[PDB]
């Protein structure tokens, strides 16, 4: 249930996605 | 870029902190994980409410200073106040 529980963060998504 | 460069950085040390407490409490993990499990823009919308005092965000206080400065500055330089 762990992988359930561990999704996309920001901190793994690239910078200008994130901006 | 460089509010979302430390945005980031909480998010990976925040992640730290949840990963040790799944091994110290499973059940409790819910809660600590659901900003993990939100989509991204879902995280951004919790993560952006340091307006007010509902204060819900789990981002620090210097970060939201820092917000906070700059939009102080953005209304100066519109002319709202």
């Amino acid at each position: 249930v762990v992988a359930c529980f561990r999704m996309a963060p920001l901190y793994n998504l690239p910078r200008h996605r994130a901006v | 870029d460089d509010f979302v460069a430390k945005l980031q950085d909480n998010q990976r040390f925040r992640y730290n902190e949840v990963m040790q407490a799944l091994n110290m409490s499973a059940a409790l993990t819910a809660r600590k994980t659901k900003e993990f499990r939100s989509p991204p823009q879902e995280q951004i919308n919790m993560l952006l409410n340091f307006k007010d005092d509902k204060s819900e965000c789990p981002c620090p206080e210097e970060i939201r200073d820092q917000l906070l400065d700059f939009h102080e500055d953005l209304m100066t330089h519109c002319g709202i106040e």
